[PDB]
């Protein structure tokens, strides 16, 4: 029982650290995508 | 037996009147095995499923970080 609690606590810790990882990933990827379509728009508007 | 104290170290000591508690010992064994079944299910069904699930596509995301686009 004790060792199961320890292992599950460790699983919780791993999940939390990965969670932080995923927020950072989402933030950067969203920024990059947004900037990308902005670039497309500004390129397009320059045409006509 | 002692002049004041008696201890009864019985193998299977059961509060009963007749040698017919077979109807309740089996009930005890079924309770134990059922709770063992609960252990085996909830350990497996919850974790082992979630164990596989949480490890689905991590590297798929890890590689698409360095995408500058």
């Amino acid at each position: 029982q004790s060792a199961r609690m320890v292992a599950m606590k460790a699983a919780t810790d791993n999940a939390g650290q990965l969670i932080k990882d995923l927020q950072l990933i989402y933030n950067k990827l969203r920024q990059a995508a947004i900037t990308q379509e902005i670039s497309e728009i500004v390129g397009g508007a320059a045409a006509v | 037996v002692q002049p004041h104290v008696v201890t009864v170290l019985a193998d299977t000591a059961i509060r009963a009147d007749n040698l017919d508690e077979a109807a309740i010992l089996e009930a005890r064994k079924n309770a134990e095995q059922l709770l063992a079944n609960q252990k085996s299910d909830l350990d497996s069904a919850a974790a082992l499923a979630a164990l596989a699930e949480t490890a689905a596509q991590l590297e798929t995301i890890r590689k698409i970080k360095n995408r500058a686009q």
